[PDB]
Parts: C-alpha cells; structure tokens; sequence
C-alpha cells in the first residue's frame, strides 16, 4: 500500500516562506516523480511542479521565481517552499506521485512526440491559509433542538475576527446531514457563523452531540454539548 | 465557468472539458469527490488503470477539430461528483491548469424549495444577556433571497445582519439572517417571525418564548 | 513547443502587398523555409535578392519525369550496343540498329540515381580514367534498391491576388504536427547492394584493399545532400547514413533527414529563379536507386 500525508503550518503571514512536508509511507521517494498540485475553494486545481532525482525537476511558469522543491532521500519525504506568498496563494495542497508517457505522433527518431505526466495516488492534503492578524477568540453557543420524524440541532459561532472556523461534530464522527453555513461580517467588525445537522428525532440516548469549534489565530478549540 | 450535467440513473453521460483539439492529444480526465482529493480515472485519452471500471470511456486523441468527450455508461448515484481534464496538445505548450470542471448530476431537479431554520437565542447568551435569532436557509436554487423579521406582526427595521448567497457543490445556496435584540426585546413581543422571500413563495417560521 | 535544438526551419513571414488595383496595398502572411529567407540588418527577405529575378511555376504544368524516345531523321541511324557486360568504351560485338531508343525518364537528380536502367547480371562500374580522381564513376545497379521519401506536412495553398491577373500561391497554416521530411532506405537491400558493388571496385583497384566510404565533403547544398524533385516539392535529404562504412577485403529502414527547398536556380543557372508552389495533401512517393 501507498499512503501520502500532507503537513504544513497551515496559517502563513503574507510576505513570508511557505513551507510544506509530504511524508510518504510505503515506497521510497527516489524511486518515482512527485507532484504537487494546489486548488483554491471553488476553482480548478492548479498544477505547481514535478520534483525527481538526477536533477530532473520542472515547476510552474507562473510561479517559476517563488516555489523550491527538494526530496529528502534520507528522511524519506518530499519538501515545498514558496518565497513571497499572497492571498492567491491560500488553498489545499496535495501531494501526488507521478507516472510519466510518452505519446507518440511522429517517426521518434526526428523528437516528433511528447511526455505527459499523470498523478495516480493522491494524498490527503493539506489546508494553507495565508493571514495576517493581532488576535480574538470566539463565543460559541449551543443551539438548543426545536422541532416528522426529523429534528435539527446545532451551534453558532458568535463574534470572531478573522475568518475561518473549522466546525466538527463528535470529533469528526457526523459527516451526514452537516451544514456549516458561511459567517457574516457585522458592523463591529466581528464574524458569526452557525452550523445546523439533521438527526431524527429519536435521540433520546442521551446520544451526545459535542459540536468543536476550532480558530487557529487563537488556538480555540470549544467544545460545547447542545442539550434540549 | 461551471458547467453542469443531469443524467438518469442507469442512462449515459457525456462530459465536455478543454478547448478544441488542433493536435494529437493525451487527455489525462480526473475525479474530485465532494470534499475529498481528486483521483485518477483515464489517462492517455482512454486508458483505464487498475480499479477503474470499464463504464468509463474518453475520446481517443486522435480526431482533429473536437473536443474531449468523457463518457459514462450505467450512471449511478456514486457518479455524482466533479470531472477535470488536463489537456496535452502537441501543439498548444503545458498546461499547468486544469480545464473547467462539470459537474454530474442525478436525474432530476426542476426548483428547489427553500430549507428555512429559526433559532431562538440560546441560554448561556441570555445568561451573559444577548440575544440574536437566527435564520438558516439552505438547499435553495437559484441563490437570491430576501429576509424579513417581524414582531408580531410589525416588522423589524434595525439589527438584520444577512449574508450573501453562495452554493456549496451542489444547487444548495447558502443564507443566514441573525437578529440581534436584548433579553427585554425578546421578552417583549409574544413571537417573531422569519419570512424569506425566495423567487416567488414567501415561507414564515416562528418563534415564541417560554 | 520548443526544444531550442529544432532552429525552426519553418518562418512565419508577414507583409506588405500589391493588390489588383495601385493604391491600397495587402498585409497578408505566408510561410518561407529557412532555405529560402535571409535576414537583413526580426526582418528577412528572399534569398534570392541580389541574386536575379524570380517566377512562379505555373500550378497547371507539372515536372513529372516521363518516358521520352530519341530519334534520328532519315539517312541516320542509332547503334545500340546489346552486349551484357558492355562497361561502356570501346568495340562492341553484338552491334544492333534502331531508329529510336527506349522511354528515358529525364530524372534531374544527384548522388543517387533514380529510376534508371538496371545492370545485366554484375553491377557495372564506368570512368572515363579510372586512375584520375577527378573524374566521376558512374555506378549502375542490378538490382533496384527501395526508396520511400515522405512529406509528413500536408499543407495549404493560399491563394493570394497581385492583380490584376497574376495570383501568388503562398504556404498557409499546416494541419497536424510540425514533422520534418524523411526517406528510407531498407537496412538489408543496401547492405547487399553495397556488398555487390565492393567486389566490382576491388577489380580495379586491387584485389585485397580497403574501400571506405564517406559522405560529400562540402559546396553547396544541391552536390552535398541527394537533391531530387517530388510531387513538385525539392527534397534536399541527408546521405550520411548510407556512404558511412569500411569494407575490408574478406531489420528496419535507414531514415535520412530531408529538407525542402522552393527557391531554386538548378543547372548552376543566374537570371532564372523558379518558386515551387505548395502542394497541398501529405506527398509520397517510392523511387529505385538504381545507380550512383
Ligand atoms: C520509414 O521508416 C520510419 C522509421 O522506421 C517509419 O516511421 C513510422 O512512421 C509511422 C507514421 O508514418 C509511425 O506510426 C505511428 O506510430 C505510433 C506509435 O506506434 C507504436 O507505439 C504504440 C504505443 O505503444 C505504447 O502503447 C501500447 C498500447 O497501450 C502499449 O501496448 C505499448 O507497450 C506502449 O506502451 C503501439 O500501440 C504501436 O503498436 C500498434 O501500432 C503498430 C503500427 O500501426 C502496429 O504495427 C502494431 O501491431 C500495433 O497495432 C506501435 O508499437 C502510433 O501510435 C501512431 O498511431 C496513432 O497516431 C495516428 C496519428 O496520430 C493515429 O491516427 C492513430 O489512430 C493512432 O492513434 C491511436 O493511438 C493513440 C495512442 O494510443 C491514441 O491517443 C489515439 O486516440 C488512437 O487511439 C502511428 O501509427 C511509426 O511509429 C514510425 N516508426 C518509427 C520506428 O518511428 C515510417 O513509417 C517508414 N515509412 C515511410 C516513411 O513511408
Ligand atoms: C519512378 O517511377 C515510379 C513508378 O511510376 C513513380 O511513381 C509514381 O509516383 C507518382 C508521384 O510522384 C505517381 O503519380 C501520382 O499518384 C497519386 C496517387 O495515386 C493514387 O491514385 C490512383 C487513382 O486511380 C490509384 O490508382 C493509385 O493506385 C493511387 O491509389 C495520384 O493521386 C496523382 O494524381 C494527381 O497528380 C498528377 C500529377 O500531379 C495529375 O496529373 C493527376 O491528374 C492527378 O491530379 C489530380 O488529382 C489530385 C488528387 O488530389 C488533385 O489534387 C489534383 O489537383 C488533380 O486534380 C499522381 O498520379 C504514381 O502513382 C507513381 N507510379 C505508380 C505506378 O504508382 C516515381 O514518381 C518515379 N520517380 C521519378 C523521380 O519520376
Ligand atoms: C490535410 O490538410 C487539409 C487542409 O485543407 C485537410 O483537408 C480538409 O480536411 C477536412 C477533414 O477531413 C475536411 O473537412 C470535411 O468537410 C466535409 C464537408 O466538406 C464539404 O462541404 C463543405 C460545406 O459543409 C464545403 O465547404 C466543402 O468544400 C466540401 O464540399 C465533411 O463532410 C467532413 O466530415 C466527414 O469526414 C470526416 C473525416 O474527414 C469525418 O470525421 C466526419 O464524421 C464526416 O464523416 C470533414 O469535416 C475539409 O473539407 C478538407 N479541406 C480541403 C480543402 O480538402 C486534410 O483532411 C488533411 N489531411 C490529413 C491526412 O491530415
Ligand atoms: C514544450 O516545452 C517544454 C519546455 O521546454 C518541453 O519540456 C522540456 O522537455 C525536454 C525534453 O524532455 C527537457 O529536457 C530535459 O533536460 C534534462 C536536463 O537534465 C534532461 O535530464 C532530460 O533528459 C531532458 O532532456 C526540458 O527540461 C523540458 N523543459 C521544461 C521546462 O520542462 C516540452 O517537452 C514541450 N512539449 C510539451 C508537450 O510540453
Ligand atoms: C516502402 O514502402 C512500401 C509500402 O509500405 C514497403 O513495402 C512493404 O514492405 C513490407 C515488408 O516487406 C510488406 O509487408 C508490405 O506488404 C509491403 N507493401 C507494399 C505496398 O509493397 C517497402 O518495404 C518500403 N521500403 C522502404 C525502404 O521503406
Ligand atoms: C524562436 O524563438 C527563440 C526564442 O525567442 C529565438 O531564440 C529563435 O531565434 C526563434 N527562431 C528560431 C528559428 O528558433
Ligand atoms: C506593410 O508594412 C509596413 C511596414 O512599415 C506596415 O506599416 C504596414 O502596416 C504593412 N501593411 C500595409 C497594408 O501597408
Ligand atoms: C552487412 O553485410 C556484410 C556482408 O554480408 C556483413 O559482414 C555485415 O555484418 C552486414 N551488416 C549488418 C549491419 O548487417
Ligand atoms: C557529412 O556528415 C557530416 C557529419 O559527420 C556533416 O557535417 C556533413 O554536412 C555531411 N555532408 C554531406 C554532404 O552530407
Ligand atoms: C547529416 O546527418 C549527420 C548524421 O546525423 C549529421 O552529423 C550532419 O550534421 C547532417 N548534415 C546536415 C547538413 O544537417
Ligand atoms: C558511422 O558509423 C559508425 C559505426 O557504426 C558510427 O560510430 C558513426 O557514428 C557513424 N557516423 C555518423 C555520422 O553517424
Ligand atoms: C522499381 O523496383 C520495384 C521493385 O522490384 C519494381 O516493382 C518496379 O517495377 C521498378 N520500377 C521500374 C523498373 O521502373
């Protein structure tokens, strides 16, 4: 088995050095190409550049002078480092090996052909958020069930600064029904979000449901239990 | 910039990405799972590798003049995620970015009817004696809505704080409306409302202290 | 898409034109070989400006090589010598009279002889002085050796207007990929043939030598490549893969990088330089080297 583990500081000041570490279990990295390939929430990935031994290492035109890639043979992982780093730069990262072809056209001998590449055995990957602030914590307050058979429960997230706030439910084991809705940034310059899951009514358990609130620029991790 | 693609469970789909071909290509077709990582389907126009199964075929690379087809027979409901191609044109230089993804849909959706929720605020902030109403509406198409408190039956003017739309991999738009008022406001008034207006229905959801 | 080492060949030129009338110029493109252009002091020109004038060749004639018989009026005649090893000098024993000969193709071509008569049993071997190197050897085949030349660019002819009347077919965009012209040569049929050919010139310059054979050492380009016509283009190919070896006394194709030229001044002549138009469609074509 092949498994890829992306890992990163996740929140980089702007103007600084992005540093990122792909940790690879189950194959060396000397043996294989390795890609490494970015995506923006709600755009497509963007391809940043191949890294291989004997000096064979290619990166992207348009971020040609600012990213660096290395493999380190000895730890057995692959490397990122992007110099000068912006908003545009706050995506997930992922980490993927890469199988080289060769497509044909011509008669080979005159280079008539061409080598593509392709990425088979992606990674987990990793969230980069680019963000400059001086500090906050946020309120979080639980949601209490109202109302078929169904019934909604949830939290709120009241005044924080800046975004984001990565919300889970039982530490992750509640992905059906989960909807985190987007925050609002109120006059005071604060934001509030909210997240509500759809469960049956039927909980009378007492099935906890701990909602975990997490915001990196303070290291808040909440967890709060909504009760009826 | 997005594209979509409805088919019947069972039917055929066909996904159109990149621009026209003008040489030889090898479209490399991708897969990307809602909140999960982009996986590998066919590679070199319309070879499949291990694990991928045969329901799954791209146009070869070497018509001149056509775009890149990925065609799936016998759709089903694990279909429904997003497809990328990264175009390789022996005459067109690397592309470093992937074509527009489109998005396969399971059959049917003519409108979608807006999920409203309202939350009475909740305890532990009336303890610290703060007050907001909250309003979720969800898993609405198309995403323009227009929020109105009411107490009783007058309408709120001050401390409507509502979000833009905004869809989330699907035709679900998202929209939260808080209302913030004091321990008195909420009191006060025997119920308040929620009215959303979304393309022509009005829906209206209530609460009343206890 | 690059590399640096494919130096182009091909020129997209843009310019100025005469239209019908003798006002308004035309800026339209075409597309030159490098054979054809020369910078100036990115700007060109034709190569053949200091040179003398140009004319296209007209696209309804063509310059396919056919059988032509030669004859004699009345009160003459034509000896042929009917001898199977007549190396070509001297008395002839079986002496015949004809009023015309055979349909001679009159192949214009270089280094390699092309679609010409074959040898009777032994390859012939003809010099005017064997022992004078300045004199060419003319080698004649028995065997014909397979040759195909390809032009792996199907092109376009854009019909641009220098009115009133004339028309100029210049190159427009190529459809498909930027390839190069080539021919091959069967691996095994020119090692026989070379094979054949050492044991005819050990003959005459010792039984028990050395023959080694290089390619041109240089001149122009229509003496140091294989200079031959092709379904109206001039192909120009490389024959450094063929007089590459050292015979001593006791399975694919060989592929030769050919060029292109359409600015040409044959028979070393000044005054009259001839455009070949573009030929549209992927040109191929199978010739016997029959001779060198
Ligand atoms: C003079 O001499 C020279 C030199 O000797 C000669 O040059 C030759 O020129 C011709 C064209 O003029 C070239 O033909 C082209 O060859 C390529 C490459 O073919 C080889 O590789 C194929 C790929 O190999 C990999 O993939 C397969 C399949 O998974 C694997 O199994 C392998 O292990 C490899 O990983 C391979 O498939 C080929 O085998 C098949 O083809 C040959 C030739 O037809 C048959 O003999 C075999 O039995 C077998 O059927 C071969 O080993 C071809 O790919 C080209 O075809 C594609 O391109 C055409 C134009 O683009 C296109 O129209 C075709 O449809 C075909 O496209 C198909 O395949 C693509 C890739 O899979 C798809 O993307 C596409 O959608 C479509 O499905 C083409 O035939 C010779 O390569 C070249 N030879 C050399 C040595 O350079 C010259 O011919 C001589 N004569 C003259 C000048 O007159
Ligand atoms: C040494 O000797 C060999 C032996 O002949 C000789 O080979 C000949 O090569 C030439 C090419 O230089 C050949 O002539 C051309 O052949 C092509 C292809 O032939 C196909 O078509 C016929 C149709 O019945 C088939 O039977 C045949 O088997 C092939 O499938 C033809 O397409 C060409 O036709 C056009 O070109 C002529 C000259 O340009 C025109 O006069 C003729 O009218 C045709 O013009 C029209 O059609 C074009 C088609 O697109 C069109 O575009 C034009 O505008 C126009 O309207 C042509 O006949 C020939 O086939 C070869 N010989 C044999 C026996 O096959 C070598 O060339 C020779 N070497 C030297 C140096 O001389
Ligand atoms: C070498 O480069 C030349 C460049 O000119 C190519 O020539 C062109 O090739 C294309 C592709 O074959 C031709 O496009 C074909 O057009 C046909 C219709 O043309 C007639 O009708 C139009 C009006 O609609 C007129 O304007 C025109 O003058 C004709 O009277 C279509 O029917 C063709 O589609 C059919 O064939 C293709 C395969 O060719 C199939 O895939 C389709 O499914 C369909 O069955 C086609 O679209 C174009 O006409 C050609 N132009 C000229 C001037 O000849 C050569 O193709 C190219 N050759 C190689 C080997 O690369
Ligand atoms: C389009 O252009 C790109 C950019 O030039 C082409 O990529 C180039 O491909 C060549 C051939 O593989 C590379 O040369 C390599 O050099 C290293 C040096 O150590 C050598 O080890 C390799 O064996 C190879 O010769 C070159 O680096 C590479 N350039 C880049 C920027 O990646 C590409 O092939 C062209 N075509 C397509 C379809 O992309
Ligand atoms: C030139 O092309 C012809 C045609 O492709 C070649 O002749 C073929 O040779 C193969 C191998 O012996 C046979 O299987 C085919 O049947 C032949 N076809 C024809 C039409 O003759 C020939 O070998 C080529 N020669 C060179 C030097 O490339
Ligand atoms: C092609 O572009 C390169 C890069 O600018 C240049 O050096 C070269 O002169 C151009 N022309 C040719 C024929 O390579
Ligand atoms: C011709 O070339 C000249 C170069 O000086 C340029 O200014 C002009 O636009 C071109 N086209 C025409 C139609 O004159
Ligand atoms: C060429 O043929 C000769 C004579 O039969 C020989 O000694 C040699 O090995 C052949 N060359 C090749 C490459 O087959
Ligand atoms: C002969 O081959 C050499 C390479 O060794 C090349 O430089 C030269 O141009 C060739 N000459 C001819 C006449 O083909
Ligand atoms: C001809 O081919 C040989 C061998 O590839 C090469 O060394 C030489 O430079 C070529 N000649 C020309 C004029 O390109
Ligand atoms: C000529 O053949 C010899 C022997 O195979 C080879 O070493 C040499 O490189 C060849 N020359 C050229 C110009 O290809
Ligand atoms: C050229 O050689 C081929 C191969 O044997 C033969 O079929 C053809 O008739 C020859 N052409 C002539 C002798 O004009």
């Amino acid at each position: 088995q092949v498994h890829l583990q992306e890992s990163g500081p996740g929140l980089v000041k702007p103007s600084e050095t992005l540093s990122l570490t792909c940790n690879v279990s189950g194959t060396l990295v000397r043996d294989n190409y390795w890609s490494w390939i970015r995506q923006p929430l709600g755009k497509q990935p963007e391809w940043i550049g191949y890294v291989h031994d004997s000096g064979d290492t290619n990166y992207n035109p348009s971020l040609k002078s600012r990213v660096h890639l290395s493999l380190d043979k000895s730890k057995n992982l692959v490397s990122l480092r992007l110099t000068g780093v912006t908003a545009a730069d706050s995506a997930i990262y992922y980490c993927a090996t890469t199988k080289h072809g060769r497509r044909i056209y011509g008669v080979v001998a005159f280079k008539e052909w061409f080598t593509y590449f392709y990425m088979d055995v992606w990674g987990k990957g990793t969230s980069v958020t680019v963000s400059s602030a001086s500090t906050k914590g946020p309120s979080v307050f639980p949601l209490a069930p109202s109302s078929g058979g169904t019934a909604a429960l949830g939290c709120l997230v009241k005044d924080y600064f800046p975004e984001p706030v990565t919300v889970s439910w039982n530490s992750g084991a509640l992905t059906s029904g989960v909807h985190t809705f987007p925050a609002v940034l109120q006059s005071s310059g604060l934001y509030s979000l909210s997240s509500v899951v759809t469960v049956p009514s039927s909980s009378l358990g007492t099935q906890t449901y701990i909602c975990n609130v997490n915001h990196k620029p303070s290291n808040t991790k909440v967890d709060k239990r909504v009760e009826p | 910039a997005p594209t979509f693609v409805s088919v019947a469970p069972g039917q055929t789909a066909r996904i159109t990405c990149g621009e026209e071909s003008l040489g030889s290509r090898s479209v490399i077709w991708y897969q990307q799972r809602p909140g999960q990582a982009p996986s590998l389907i066919i590679y070199n126009n319309n070879d499949r590798p291990s694990g991928i199964p045969d329901r799954f075929s791209g146009s070869p690379g070497s018509t001149f003049g056509t775009t890149a087809t990925l065609t799936i027979t016998s759709v089903e409901a694990g279909d429904e995620a997003d497809y990328y191609c990264h175009i390789w044109d022996s005459r067109r230089p690397t592309n470093w970015v992937f074509g527009e993804g489109t998005t396969l849909i399971v059959l049917s959706q003519p409108k979608a009817a807006p999920s409203v929720t309202l939350f009475p605020p909740s305890s532990e902030e009336l303890q610290a004696n703060k007050a907001t109403l909250v309003c979720l509406i969800s898993d609405f198409y198309p995403g323009a809505v227009t929020v109105a408190w009411k107490a009783d039956s007058s309408p709120v003017k001050a401390g409507v704080e509502t979000t833009t739309p905004s869809k989330q991999s699907n035709n679900k738009y998202a929209a939260s409306s808080y209302l913030s008022l004091t321990p008195e406001q909420w009191k006060s008034h025997k119920s308040y409302s929620c009215q959303v207006t979304h393309e022509g229905s009005t829906v209206e959801k209530t609460v009343a202290p206890t | 898409n690059i590399t640096d080492d494919m130096r182009g060949e091909l020129k997209n030129c843009s310019f100025n034109m005469t239209t019908e009338l003798r006002d308004k110029k035309q800026k339209v493109y075409s597309l030159f070989y490098r054979l054809d252009v020369v910078q100036i002091n990115k700007e060109y020109r034709l190569i053949n400006c200091n040179t003398s004038a140009i004319t296209q060749a007209c696209p309804k004639v063509s310059f396919e090589p056919i059988p032509i018989h030669y004859c004699a009026p009345a009160g003459f005649a034509i000896l042929k010598c009917k001898d199977k090893k007549f190396n070509g000098t001297g008395p002839c024993p079986s002496v015949s009279t004809v009023q015309c000969t055979h349909g001679i193709k009159p192949v214009v071509s270089t280094q390699l002889l092309l679609n010409g008569s074959l040898a009777e049993e032994e390859v012939m071997i003809r010099s005017e002085n064997i022992t004078n190197n300045a004199k060419n050897i003319l080698v004649q085949f028995n065997t014909p050796v397979q040759i195909n030349c390809t032009r792996p660019n199907n092109n376009t002819r854009k019909s641009i207007r220098i009115g009133p009347g004339q028309a100029f077919y210049a190159t427009g965009d190529i459809i498909g990929d930027i390839r190069q012209a080539h021919c091959n040569v069967s691996k095994a049929t020119w090692n026989e043939t070379l094979g054949k050919v050492v044991k005819q010139l050990r003959k005459h310059f010792g039984n028990n030598t050395i023959i080694r054979f290089a390619n041109s050492s240089g001149g122009d380009l229509e003496v140091t490549t294989h200079s031959f016509n092709c379904g109206g283009e001039f192909f120009y190919c490389n024959t450094s893969g063929l007089f590459n070896s050292t015979w001593i006394s006791n399975n694919d194709s060989i592929t030769l990088p050919c060029r292109i030229k359409q600015i040409i001044n044959m028979w070393q002549r000044i005054g009259q330089a001839m455009y070949a138009p573009p030929i549209q469609g992927v040109i191929r074509c199978v010739s016997n080297i029959t001779g060198l």
